């Protein structure tokens, strides 16, 4: 258990640290208020 | 599937192979190899692009993961499945005593030997996620 | 004269190359002197559950397994060679 | 069949 | 026998499958051709992938390599077959 | 790992 | 002499063989030919692979890249010859 | 659905989307078209990058493979949609 | 004599292998034993 | 001066060099032209390389682009360019 | 704006620059083009680069995918603009 | 057989030459080599 | 065979032998110098 417990625990915070959000979670790369890139603040992530 | 019933696809060609690598998930890629026999190796080697030059550029490697070039899986047929992609590390588990058991009997046909030698060997799939297979139906 | 120029014979009786590619390089060997060998999956997963400071956990789902059986079938070949020639044969028959 | 000039079948 | 099998099909090349169209107006093509070989003359109206849509007014005999999405049935007068 | 009662759990 | 010798052919290339068409109907064409060279104007039917078949109100001169699997000859008025 | 998407559309490629052009004359085009399919019969004038603008006495059907900066309207007297 | 044999079990109880491509390896893991961490990041540069 | 110098010319590109056709009958020709521009309307006949050759009923400015191996003088009333 | 723009222009590709050829008769062409857009019908002779040169009876719209280095003016009856 | 009867076959060529390879078998691939004088590796390397 | 459990397992094919002969030819040189050559001429002429 403790070794499929690792598992699914090293799969289920690996899904947090993309489309996480910030409640109880790692808030992940993709909820930070995009901005289009040219149009780039500090408090944003820039796209293309 | 390819799509047409004998060969490839025949417009899209080589996506139905690109697509079967890419629907056997993140982990069991990292350590996989397609197989085919002699015969579908060569007819993958003569793919070639629009203009002529084949578009596929010692373990006779395809797209990167290495080719177990067997004599027993079948024919590019109408609806066979000549080519197979997975992890067989973890697809496939044989089970088998590691000798060969030879036992001379130089007394059932007298003035002969008659060697009796015997090997037991077994298996099946283990994984049923770790091994994808290619149709050609449709 | 031609009589006394004994052509000389090879070291190892050789044969013919055949495909050795047998799957058995990639796949899953387990060696087992038993009569079945029984293989055990787990064809599902856990779950999690973010908890809280306050959630007073329930069950989280356990992973339902399965087994699969390697009946370990044999195999057998039975060359009748002749005693005259594993004796008169210089070569080694019986390894061969 | 497409705008090339190239003498060509298509 | 095709001696060209195992030849990728590009947008260059010949036409491999043929349909007849028919201009839905309403709805997008099923598949959008390569070409348009026009069946009678006549004029017939196609649009983009961009909205653009424009009247063409075509020949009988003539095959134009433009590549539609959906061909409107409002200014259509020629019937064609698309070719892939 | 659950109960000891049915095969597949 | 040849200068364009070890030039692969492709699909896109000039025919290399020819062979005048028979309208079967019934059986395929020994080889599906890259285009149709029409030999003299009228209506001849073709079919895919797919089986979509339709008619073409082809003229004489006329040559279409279309790569067809069987020639009919219920509609066919018009002789072709293959181009490969 | 496009079984020739993922595919580049190059020059020599069929035509994925067509504007009408109108003869500026004094600026340039949105877009330089890879052809020009001429709607009705005349003559127009194109210009190059290099500014070499000649006549050219088309004909209606006709497509022609030439790829113009500008459309000028002094001598143009046919109307085309451009090719892209 | 069928029920004298036995099967044999594997040695361990292998399972169905998912993806562990987590975003782990490639980003910056810190060990901390608190409640929060504070990275502190100059979203600005000096002048010369 | 040409731009498009250091470009390996194949058998789409565009016609480097020409050369008139006799209707030997007898002997095959020089070079193997990649097309050939007709220069009056007519018939005429075209060998390939396995002997299949049919007779063609081309017309006057018809450019064809198959590439032969004899040119025979029998059923031939064309004059025709080869291209190369 | 020219989406195919950093796109390599080929032989095969569209006219990028055109001009209108005089036929000096004694003096080469200043760029040999790819193909000649015929302007008025007539008769036009063209050389290789081998001096083979031979003269086409050629038609008023007709477009040619023949590269010729000089373009003489004995036999020339038809002006030509140039595509490069 | 390559096809034509003087050199590569002129529909297809470089088939006679992947399907000669193929017409080993797997393992006297293993350690193989072409044999050709100098004015044949030549003409296949002249194949565009 | 795979053989069964109760099958009475029969005879099997032995492969059988070919030997070929390599009859060992021999090749043979016989260039002639000149005596006064091999004295006068410094490099080695007989291991030449």
């Amino acid at each position: 258990l403790a070794n499929r417990i690792a598992d699914k625990f090293a799969r289920a915070e690996a899904a947090a640290f993309i489309s996480g959000d910030g409640v109880d979670k790692p808030t992940g790369f993709l909820t930070k208020t995009k901005v289009a890139n040219g149009a780039w603040a500090w408090g944003s992530l820039g796209y293309v | 599937a390819t799509g047409a019933a004998g060969d490839f696809a025949a417009v899209n060609a080589s996506d139905a192979v690109v697509d079967l690598v890419y629907a056997l998930g993140a982990e069991y890629r990292a350590n996989a190899s397609f197989v085919m026999n002699s015969k579908t190796a060569g007819a993958v080697r003569k793919m070639k692009d629009a203009d002529g030059r084949f578009l596929w550029a010692e373990p006779a490697r395809l797209m990167g993961y290495p080719v177990l070039i067997a004599e027993d899986m079948p024919d590019i047929a109408a609806n066979a499945y000549a080519i197979a992609f997975g992890d067989f590390g973890n697809g496939y588990t044989i089970a088998e005593r590691p000798d060969l058991r030879v036992l001379r009997d130089p007394f059932s046909a007298k003035p002969h030997v008659l060697f009796y030698a015997s090997k037991r060997v077994g298996g099946d799939v283990s994984d049923f996620a770790a091994i994808k297979l290619l149709k050609f139906a449709a | 004269g031609g009589y006394l120029v004994d052509p000389q014979t090879s070291e190892t009786i050789r044969g013919v190359l055949r495909s050795t590619a047998s799957l058995r390089q990639i796949a899953s060997v387990v060696n087992v002197e038993a009569t079945s060998f029984d293989v055990l999956v787990d064809k599902t997963d856990m779950g999690s559950g973010w908890a809280s400071e306050t959630a007073a956990l329930s069950e989280t789902a356990t992973p339902q397994i399965d087994r699969i059986t390697i009946p370990l079938h044999e195999l057998a070949a039975m060359p009748k060679a002749s005693q005259r020639l594993l004796d008169d044969s210089a070569f080694d028959i019986e390894t061969w | 069949i497409a705008l090339g000039l190239g003498l060509g079948l298509a | 026998m095709d001696v060209f099998a195992k030849h990728a099909v590009s947008l260059e090349s010949p036409a491999v499958r043929h349909y007849e169209i028919t201009p839905s107006d309403s709805t997008d093509l099923a598949r959008r051709p390569r070409a348009l070989r026009v069946q009678t003359g006549g004029t017939l109206v196609l649009r983009d992938e961009t909205g653009i849509t424009v009247t063409y007014t075509v020949f009988a005999g003539e095959i134009l390599p433009v590549r539609p999405v959906r061909v409107l049935a409002t200014g259509t007068t020629a019937t064609a077959v698309g070719w892939e | 790992a659950l109960n000891s009662a049915v095969a597949a759990e």
